[PDB]
C-alpha cells in the first residue's frame, strides 16, 4: 500500500478507493484524480473547423424512386459486429440475412463470451470475407471500451487494403434488418458523401447532464468509476444521442490519421467518459472540415419505452444510472413498414423473449422457406459448454444438471420393457457435456443436457442428451373471478422485459427467492401472500395493493439464510378466501467448490436459518387457521436429512428432483444397444436435430446465403 | 421517443 501522489478529498474519488478490489485499480483512480487535480489531464479549450455557423442537417429525399432503380457503381460496406452473449443461433440467423460476397464482415466478440467467440471462429472459418478481431476488449456496457473498440477496429480496417470498403456500419447481436440488402446499397450508392447520426432531440444542457458528460469518469477492473467533475472544453460545440450510425470511409480516414487539435483533444476527453460512443463522432463531426456532410438521421428504428426500459438497473456495473430499449413483439410489425423516414435497421430482438416477430421479418424480406422445413418455430441456445469448465458453473446449477442427467438415464430404463437383460441401464460418467434451453412457438420447454454413460448390458461408452420439463405447478383455488392471471417465483427479475432471466427457477439453500403476480384489468384489490417452507413453517406473510393499472408485482421477502430444502409453497388468499398458490424447489446441494459436499459442510447447509428463524417476526399463530399443522415426525426427518451425503444425499436430491421435473425423451448421438432410443438428429427436439434458418451454406450464385 | 441513454445521477 503507497500513499498518493497528491492529497485526494474528493469525496467521489474516496468512494471509488473504498469499492475498488485490485491494488491496481486503486493506483490507477488515484494517478486519475491527481492528475485531473493539477489541470494535466483534460483540454479546456479545443479548435473549430467547421465554416458553417451552425448545424448543418442536410436533407434526405425519401420517394419511392430512391430505392428502387439499380445502380452502376455500388458500395461495399464493411459491417462491425460488436457482440456478447450466448444467442449464437440468432446471430447466425441475422448474419445470414445481411450476408452478400462483395460486402465485408468484421467482428468483435466481448473477451469474456467464449463461448459465442469459438462459434464465431466457425464462420470466419468458411468465409473469405469474415473476419475476427484478434484483440477483444471486456466491453461493459456504457463503457468506455466501446470506443475504443470502434477506433481500433477502424483502423484494422483502412489497413486491411484487400477490403476496398466504402460505408461502415455498426451492429449488435440484437439488431436485424428492415429492408433487403439491394434497397439498402441503392440508397448508400445514392448518398456515398453523407454521414448518417441521430441527435437526441431535445434540451442540448439537458443531454449533457444526464449523459454525465460533465463527470470525469475510469474504466478499470470492468467497472465504470465516477471520480468528480469537469467542465465542458470551450470553443466547440457537444453533441450526441445515438451510438448506431454509418459513416464513411472519407470521414473515418479523418477520425483515424488526422493529428490537428479537434481530434487529438477528443480523444483524450473521451477516454474518461461515460457512453463515449453516443456522443463523440457527433461532436468530432460538427467542429470538423467534413460537418456539411452530417444527415440527422442514423437509419434505425430503436424501440425506446422509458416507462419499462429505464430502472437503474446498471447500478453494479456504473457510477450512473442508465436506460436501455426494449425488445419488438409482433403487434409492433406494422412499425417496420413506415416511410415517413428513410431507415434499414431496428433494435431489439431477442429470441428467448420473442422470436415470432423475428420470423414475420424474416418472411417478409426474403421469403417462406420450403414446406415441410423443420425447428422454423423452434429456439435452441447453449448455456454450458464443456471447454468453458464447471468452474465456469455454480454449486447450484452443477448440482441440478447432474440431477436432470440421472433423470434421463431413469426413463430409458423404464422405457423398455422385457424379461431378459435391460439393455437400456446406464451408469453416469464425469461431467455433463453441454445443456441448452430449449424454445417452441415462444414457450419455454425446458433444458437439454448432453452426458457421457455406460452401457451396462455391453458395457460401452455412449452420448445422450435427455430433454426435462418441470411440471406445472400454478393452481388457482377461486371457485369467484378475480384480476390474477399467474405468479411465480424466481430469481433475477427483468424489470424492462417483465421475466425471470433464470429461466429454470434453479435454486439453491443461499438463494433470495423473489415472488411475482401477474394481474388483468379491473378495479383496485389489496391480497395477501405468504411463504411456506417445506415442513409447513411459515416465513413471512404480507400485503399488497394491486392498482387498476398495475400489470405485474413482485417483492423479495428477507428471508434469513440458509433455507431449508425442499418444496416450498406460496398462496395468495383474498380476505382470507383461497385465491391461487404455487411451488417452487430449494435444492440441496452435492457439490461445494465444484467438489463432493462433505458432512460437516452438508449440515451448515442443509438445516434451515442460521438465527433459526426466517423472520425476526413470527407466524406461528397462523398454522391452524390456514390448516398447516407441523408434523413432528417430518421436522426429524428434515434434520436426518441435513446430516446425509453421498447416496443418502443423492438420493433425497433425485426424490425432490423427480416431483417437480419430468424426463420427456432421451435420445442417442451416436450408436446405441438401447433399442428403444431414437438417434438425436432424426428427432424434433434434440440440439442435434436440423435447423435451417440458422444454418449457414455455400454461396449462391446472387451472392447471398438467404 | 429520443435518444441518448443517459438517465442521471439518480
Ligand atoms: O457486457 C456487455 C454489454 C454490452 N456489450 C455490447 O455493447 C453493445 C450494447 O449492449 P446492449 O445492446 O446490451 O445495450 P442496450 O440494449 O442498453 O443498448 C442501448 O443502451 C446502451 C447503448 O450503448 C446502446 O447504444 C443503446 O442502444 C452491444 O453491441 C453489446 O454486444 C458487450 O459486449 N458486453
Ligand atoms: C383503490 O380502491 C378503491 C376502489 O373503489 C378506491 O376508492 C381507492 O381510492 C383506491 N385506493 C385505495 C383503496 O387505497
Ligand atoms: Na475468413
Amino acid at each position: 500500500d503507497q500513499p498518493p501522489k497528491c492529497d485526494i478529498s474528493g469525496k467521489e474519488a474516496i468512494s471509488a478507493l473504498s469499492r475498488a478490489k485490485s491494488k491496481h485499480c486503486r493506483q490507477e483512480i488515484g494517478e486519475t484524480y491527481c492528475r485531473h487535480k493539477l489541470g494535466l489531464l483534460m483540454p479546456e479549450k479545443v479548435t473549430r473547423f467547421c465554416p458553417l455557423e451552425g448545424k448543418a442537417n442536410k436533407n434526405v429525399q425519401w420517394d419511392e424512386d430512391s430505392v428502387e432503380y439499380m445502380p452502376a457503381n455500388p458500395v461495399r460496406i464493411a459491417f462491425v459486429l460488436v457482440v456478447h452473449g450466448r444467442a449464437s443461433r440468432q446471430l447466425q440467423r441475422m448474419f445470414k440475412a445481411i450476408y452478400h460476397k462483395d460486402h465485408f464482415y468484421y467482428i468483435h466478440v466481448d473477451k469474456r463470451s467464449n463461448y459465442l467467440h469459438r462459434q464465431v471462429l466457425q464462420v470466419s472459418r468458411q468465409y473469405s470475407n469474415v473476419r475476427v478481431t484478434p484483440w477483444r476488449m471486456a466491453t461493459i456496457w456504457g463503457g468506455a471500451s466501446l470506443l475504443s473498440t470502434y477506433l481500433q477496429s477502424m483502423r484494422d480496417l483502412l489497413e486491411m487494403t484487400d477490403w476496398p470498403w466504402d460505408f461502415f456500419i455498426n451492429l449488435s447481436a440484437a439488431d436485424y434488418p428492415i429492408r433487403t440488402n439491394d434497397q439498402l446499397v441503392a440508397f448508400l450508392s445514392r448518398y456515398r458523401d453523407m454521414n448518417f447520426l441521430k441527435s437526441h432531440g431535445r434540451d442540448n444542457a439537458r443531454f449533457i447532464r444526464k449523459q454525465g458528460l460533465d463527470r470525469l469518469f475510469l474504466e478499470c477492473d470492468a467497472h465504470m468509476w465516477r471520480l468528480g467533475d469537469r467542465r465542458i472544453p470551450e470553443g466547440i460545440a457537444v453533441d450526441g444521442g445515438s451510438d448506431w450510425f454509418l459513416l464513411n470511409r472519407r470521414f473515418v480516414e479523418y477520425v483515424t490519421f488526422s493529428t490537428d487539435d479537434l481530434v487529438t483533444k477528443m480523444k483524450q476527453f473521451y477516454s474518461y467518459t461515460l457512453l463515449p460512443a453516443e456522443s463523440f463522432f457527433h461532436t468530432v463531426l460538427e467542429n470538423s472540415p467534413h460537418c456539411d456532410t452530417m444527415v440527422d438521421n442514423n437509419l434505425r428504428i430503436t424501440n425506446w419505452n422509458r416507462k419499462l426500459g429505464c430502472k437503474c438497473q446498471y447500478k453494479h456495473i456504473v457510477d450512473w444510472c442508465g436506460c436501455s430499449p426494449n425488445d419488438f413483439k409482433p403487434q409492433d410489425f406494422h412499425r417496420f413498414q413506415q416511410t415517413a423516414r428513410p431507415t434499414f435497421f431496428a433494435r431489439k430482438f431477442e429470441a428467448v423473449v420473442n422470436q415470432e416477430i423475428i420470423g414475420q421479418l424474416d418472411y417478409y424480406l426474403y421469403g417462406n422457406y420450403p414446406a415441410g422445413t423443420p425447428g422454423l418455430r423452434s429456439y435452441w441456445e447453449n448455456v454450458y459448454d464443456e471447454p468453458d469448465g464447471i468452474h465456469s458453473l455454480s454449486d447450484v446449477t452443477l448440482t441440478l444438471y447432474h440431477s436432470f442427467a440421472r433423470l434421463g438415464l431413469r426413463r430409458a430404463e423404464t422405457s423398455l420393457h422385457t424379461d431378459g437383460e435391460n439393455s437400456c441401464r446406464y451408469y453416469p460418467m464425469g461431467h455433463p457435456a453441454s445443456v441448452h434451453l430449449y424454445f417452441l412457438a415462444d414457450r419455454f420447454q425446458g433444458f437439454l443436457i448432453k452426458h457421457h454413460a455406460t452401457n451396462l448390458a455391453v458395457s460401452k461408452l455412449e452420448t445422450l442428451e435427455t430433454w426435462v420439463m418441470p411440471k406445472k405447478v400454478f393452481k388457482i383455488a377461486s371457485p369467484d373471478f378475480g384480476r390474477l392471471q399467474f405468479s411465480e417465483v424466481g430469481t433475477d427479475w427483468d424489470a424492462k422485459e417483465r421475466l425471470f432471466r433464470n429461466f429454470g427457477g434453479l435454486l439453491g439453500p443461499m438463494d433470495e427467492p423473489v415472488g411475482m403476480q401477474k394481474w388483468g384489468k379491473g378495479p383496485n384489490v389489496t391480497v395477501t401472500v405468504i411463504w411456506v417452507d417445506p415442513v409447513n413453517v411459515i416465513a413471512a406473510t404480507y400485503d399488497i395493493l394491486i392498482e387498476s393499472t398495475a400489470e405485474f408485482t413482485h417483492y423479495k421477502p428477507p428471508l434469513n439464510l440458509p433455507l431449508r430444502p425442499g418444496v416450498w409453497t406460496v398462496k395468495i388468499l383474498h380476505h382470507w378466501v383461497p385465491v391461487a398458490e404455487t411451488k417452487f424447489l430449494v435444492a440441496p446441494l452435492t457439490f461445494s467448490n465444484r467438489q463432493p459436499i462433505k458432512p460437516e459442510e452438508a449440515l451448515k447447509l442443509h438445516n434451515g436459518p442460521l438465527r433459526n428463524a426466517y423472520m425476526e417476526q413470527s407466524f406461528q399463530s397462523l398454522n391452524p387457521v390456514l390448516s398447516l399443522p407441523i408434523n413432528p415426525a417430518q421436522v426429524e426427518q428434515a434434520r436426518r436429512n441435513a446430516a446425509s451425503t453421498g447416496t443418502a444425499l443423492e438420493g433425497w436430491l433425485d426424490s425432490l428432483v423427480g416431483g417437480m421435473w419430468t424426463a420427456m425423451d432421451i435420445c442417442a448421438t451416436g450408436p446405441t444397444a438401447c433399442p428403444v432410443m431414437q438417434t438425436c438428429s432424426q428427432t424434433a427436439w434434440s440440439s442435434f436435430s436440423p435447423d435451417p434458418k440458422s444454418e449457414l451454406g455455400a454461396v449462391k450464385p446472387d451472392g447471398r446465403l438467404r | 421517443e429520443e435518444e441518448g441513454a443517459g438517465g442521471g445521477q439518480g
